[PDB]
């Protein structure tokens, strides 16, 4: 019983550092980036295989994977993700031809059993195309969209300043699209935080703390039992 | 005398009441955390402890109900130690985890990134022993203090403070009102305040009336456990304060009578913890409906 | 044209490997079991639970030796337990915390894993410094990796997500056969007990019997509807059972070329994720996403028992050499022995 | 509580 | 073996109508929702249609809105495509793509490249 | 194309390689199965449970 308390001394050890690393871990906050190639997702907070970019707000550190290096087919590997805290989900929302793709895609990680207690994050990147896209008028949302012509601005939406309301029509009705689908199922378990983006944008890192804020927050209601 | 016949029954009746609520009420808490709840988060190792300290502080109504029915103590000084010390001690351990899951859930809300790693249920254990511990240094002075006195003919189970008593014993009833009931209820009403001011912003759910709802259910249920902490508390607390600096008759039927029901109250607040914080515990109604369904 | 002619060449083909078996399927294997007695209850209790994990666990294997095994989770660490004593013998810091898949070396001087950095990590757990360190890194697969099984110490088959498997040398790092062939993710692989044959599971709901040493699939295997995520060998060597998001289990025969059983019930809808033999291969555990394991009568294609013990993803199976005892390793951070 | 004095 | 089969492609004159089968076999039909996809020369595999294991949930692409009508017999294991009031961009190799996991209202994976569970298509050709 | 082509192709000749493989009939695979069981049915600890001394995981 001398090389079994030497083993149980060692399990101990490694049970201390396993604890020790599961703190850190603990502190630290798993992203999911999912987006298509179009959609600008390297450069949304700008800071082989799979992908790992570690960014800070307020001293919060979060780790946003962005997996490369794996084929066109998904719906294994992303059952990996279970447990992150969010999937940051970045649209090119001025690709009208990709968006159907985008809301499948979307559709798809809402709906799947093991990405349904997952809140998402979604990035509705490229706004500054979208506007110049709206703004030419060559291609009409109502080619890939008939309801967008039964589409009005709601009145909650809170459009930028010297912002043209076609933009804020489009825009919201993209948001509109995705929120469909996210108040479709799921209701409580995860929440879809809508964000509009452009390529220069500094303030991602923000925005998804304050997400990611909210969505620790209701998952600790959860834990209390308060919701 | 008849009606003080009448008012006797109706006092035992009204402690055997709560002591019959707070006590089934409590082990099925405990039943169903131990067998079907598992103690997994730091919140269930919480409720777990509350219903064990108000399990243990209903206890001591049987012996307070027989002590006023035969107008003396009969269990001996031994039980007298153990019973007033046990009243004294799961008062404190019982409100102080009152105060810590107020704590907990602002926590949980209020540091949401610092709530990741204070709530874990290792720490919930370090801090419930904290807690029972923190209470060892009230329980065990009283356990000391504790002895039996002939009174008018009767043995009354009372405390035996030093020199001077009178002093010692206003001491002991201030810090029994400051430690248990005011620095608790400022507590309590600042976490879950501030939890709530930070809830009127979180998107709970998807649209504008169902987010409404379930935020004032949070609120109705801070409220009613709030409410319930200073309908139970303060008008026992009141009492002793009154019974201090006021010559009251003290031998009132109408006196004893208001006494005895702000003491079935303190433990009222006992016996509703299993309603409060188990029974509106959205994690326990979501178990209730697995074993239902 | 010679598009359509190959294309109408390989369903003519393919009517006659269906018409082959056809011919071949004089009975059914539940009519020449149906005279045996069943198992009785097979009821398994928990015995170790191996804590320490504090992510989903996603992947477990037995050492040779029925004692030591090694767990792969996404907490970023690689765990090898004393599962008689549940200590820990070793805590390894995975340099990706994405890991889908792990081995045991039938020496037991080294471990592998592997997952969404394509990468199949071989680590040694006989160094001279007595430190586990990364022994070899086997980059080349452009998928990530979901099963890997050692043939020695210097010889490891993995799969993996790009479509292939792979036979590498550990000493040069480098892929010595790559088996192609599946169209879908190919999700799990089981070893043949003299190691000259392997079944491969994918995700085209079909299994793919290769020969390790002349690197062509030698029988493709069907009868699933969806992913199997779950493949091992019969004892053997002459069949194997698959597992797959179908709600099914599959016994399949080597030299019959068709499907033998299906293990399903009506009440169950999730996929399975793990199978495993037991040493005889009379009972068939398998691991489903319902938080359960079932035993199934391998023969008779009956429930044996349900290992009801997880409170998430039952993500890995496996059973000693052996036989003493089944480690079931799940999505709620812990792995549970039973017999 | 209240009920010792 | 996970089949798909389709078939009623051909050349139509723009207006035109084409309905469009997909025998299925090798699965429960009725236990998994059923796509429509579409490959247009030069372009990638885009999603058309879908409609549930049961037959109520419905949705397309807005390009075919009103135009194309997806149902599903589960009795004869069919998938069909009623495309009416046809266009030059409806030209296409249109696929059959089941959803790979039964009992999911998750659909991945059916307009990628290499995904199994989708048939060898029919051409639809919309010219004059 | 040309690649759609050399994948049929290989998928042809793959057919071709299975579709000549030497298959025994699926009652003598059972019976093979079942006298594997059987055969080694008092070996299996799963199957046969085992005392308590005999069993490390006691």
């Amino acid at each position: 019983s001398a090389e079994d308390k030497a083993a149980v001394e060692r399990s101990k050890m490694i049970d201390r550092n396993l604890r020790e690393d599961g703190e850190k871990a603990a502190r630290e906050v798993k992203l999911l980036l999912l987006g298509a190639d179009n959609s600008g997702k390297s450069t949304i907070v700008k800071q082989s295989g799979i992908f790992e970019t570690k960014f800070q707000v307020d001293k919060v550190n979060f780790h946003m994977f962005d997996v490369g290096g794996q084929r066109d087919e998904r719906r294994k590997w992303i059952q990996c993700f279970n447990d992150v805290t969010a999937i940051i989900f970045v649209v090119d929302s001025s690709d009208y031809n990709r968006l159907q793709e985008a809301l499948n895609l979307f559709k798809s990680i809402w709906n799947n059993r093991w990405l349904r207690t997952i809140s998402v994050i979604l990035f509705l990147n490229k706004q500054d195309l979208l506007a110049e896209k709206v703004l030419a008028g060559k291609s009409k949302i109502e080619d890939y969209f008939p309801e967008f012509a039964r589409y009005t601005t709601p009145e909650d939406a809170t459009p930028e300043p010297g912002e043209d309301p076609r933009v804020t029509r489009a825009k919201y009705f993209i948001r509109d699209e995705f929120l469909r689908i996210s108040t479709a199922s799921g209701d409580g378990r995860h929440y879809c935080y809508p964000h509009f983006t452009c390529a220069v944008d500094t303030e991602n890192a923000r925005r998804i703390f304050n997400d990611v804020t909210d969505i620790i927050i209701k998952m600790n209601l959860r834990d209390c039992g308060l919701f | 005398s008849a009606s003080s016949l009448a008012l006797a029954i109706a006092i035992t009746a009204l402690y055997s009441a709560v002591c019959a609520v707070g006590l089934l009420g409590n082990v099925l808490v405990m039943f169903g955390i131990v067998r079907y709840t598992k103690m997994k988060t730091a919140t269930n190792i919480y409720i777990f402890n509350l219903a064990l300290a108000d399990a243990l502080a209903t206890s001591t109504l049987p012996f307070q109900s027989a002590k006023y029915l035969m107008e003396t103590w009969p269990f001996g000084e031994l039980l007298c130690k153990a019973v007033l010390s046990i009243d004294y001690y799961n008062m404190f351990t019982s409100i102080f985890t009152l105060t810590m899951m107020s704590v907990d859930r602002y926590i949980a809300v209020c540091h949401p990134v610092k709530a990741l790693d204070f709530r874990t249920p290792a720490k919930a254990k370090l801090i419930n022993i904290c807690i029972w511990v923190l209470a060892s240094g009230v329980g065990v002075p009283i356990m000391v203090m504790a002895v039996t006195r002939p009174r008018d003919g009767a043995v009354v189970c009372m405390l035996q403070f030093p020199s001077p008593s009178w002093y010692w014993d206003t001491v002991t009833k201030i810090c029994v009102f400051l430690f248990a009931f005011v620095v608790p209820i400022l507590i309590i009403t600042v976490c879950y305040g501030l939890m709530l001011l930070r809830l009127r912003s979180v998107r709970l759910l998807s649209g504008s009336k169902e987010k409404d709802r379930s935020l004032r259910r949070i609120t109705r249920m801070v409220l009613v456990v709030v409410g319930a902490f200073v309908v139970c508390w303060a008008p026992i607390h009141i009492f002793v304060i009154v019974w201090t600096l006021v010559d009251i008759d003290r031998r009132d039927p109408l006196v004893v009578a208001a006494l005895h029901l702000c003491i079935a109250l303190g433990y009222a607040n006992s016996s509703l913890n299993p309603v409060l914080y188990a029974f509106l515990d959205e994690n326990f109604k979501r178990c209730f409906r697995q074993l239902c369904r | 044209s010679e598009l359509d002619q190959l294309r109408q060449e390989a369903e003519q083909l393919k009517n006659q490997i269906r018409d082959a078996r056809k011919a071949c399927a004089d009975a059914t294997l539940s009519q020449i079991t149906n005279n045996i007695d069943p198992v009785g209850r097979i009821q398994m209790r928990t015995r170790r639970t191996l804590r320490g994990h504090l992510a989903k666990i996603y992947a477990m294997h037995w050492g040779t030796d029925s004692r030591l095994l090694v767990s792969a989770s996404q907490d970023g660490k690689l765990i090898i337990w004393d599962s008689y004593t549940t200590n820990k013998v070793h805590a390894i810091p995975l340099r990706s915390s994405w890991v889908m898949t792990c081995a045991y070396a039938p020496s037991g001087n080294y471990v592998a894993c592997g997952g969404l950095d394509n990468i199949c990590s071989i680590y040694n757990l006989k160094t001279r410094e007595g430190n586990v360190r990364v022994s070899r890194e086997l980059a080349g697969h452009t998928g990530y990796l979901s099963c890997c099984r050692f043939l020695d110490d210097n010889q490891i088959v993995t799969s993996s997500g790009d479509t292939t498997c792979a036979l590498w040398d550990i000493e040069t790092g480098q892929q010595t056969t790559t088996f192609t062939g599946h169209t879908g993710d190919v999700m799990s692989l089981s070893l043949a007990p003299d190691t000259r044959l392997f079944v491969s599971g994918a995700c085209d709901a079909s299994a793919k019997l290769w020969d390790v040493r002349e690197g062509m699939c030698r029988q493709t295997f069907t009868g699933h509807e969806s992913d199997i995520n779950a493949i091992c060998f019969f004892p053997n060597g002459n069949a194997f059972a698959t597992g797959s998001d179908d709600a099914t289990c599959r016994l399949f025969d080597l030299r019959a070329d068709q499907e033998l059983m299906t293990y399903s019930h009506d009440n169950i809808i999730c996929g399975i994720t793990s199978v495993s033999f037991s040493k005889s291969g009379r009972l068939l555990l398998a691991g489903y996403d319902d938080f359960n394991c079932n035993v199934w009568d391998a023969l008779k294609a009956d429930r044996a028992g349900v290992l009801a013990g997880h409170d998430n993803r039952v993500s890995c199976l496996g059973v000693t050499d052996d036989g003493m005892a089944v480690a079931t390793g799940s999505w709620d951070s812990f792995l549970k022995i039973w017999n | 509580y209240x009920g010792f004095x | 073996q996970v089949q798909l089969q389709e078939s009623g492609g051909g050349l139509v004159q723009p207006g035109g109508s084409l309905r469009l089968s997909c025998a299925a076999s090798g699965f429960t039909f009725s236990n998994y929702k059923m796509n429509w996809v579409r490959q247009a020369p030069g372009k990638g595999l885009e999603w058309v249609s879908d409609i549930s294991q049961s037959g109520a949930s419905i949705s397309y692409t807005g390009s075919v809105k009103g135009r194309f009508t997806i149902s599903r017999d589960n009795a004869k294991n069919t998938l069909y495509l009623q495309m009416n009031s046809l266009k030059p961009e409806d030209t296409a190799v249109y696929y059959c793509a089941r959803c790979p996991a039964p009992f999911t209202r998750d659909c991945f994976d059916v307009t990628s490249t290499t995904y199994a569970y989708r048939g060898q298509g029919t051409q639809v050709t919309v010219s004059s | 194309n040309t690649a759609s082509i050399a994948q049929a192709r290989k998928l042809v000749e793959q057919l071709k390689m299975e579709a000549n493989i030497d298959r025994i009939k699926v009652s003598k695979a059972a019976a093979d199965l079942m006298a594997y069981c059987e055969a080694h049915a008092k070996e299996d600890p799963l199957l046969t449970p085992v005392p308590a001394s005999e069993n490390p995981f006691r």
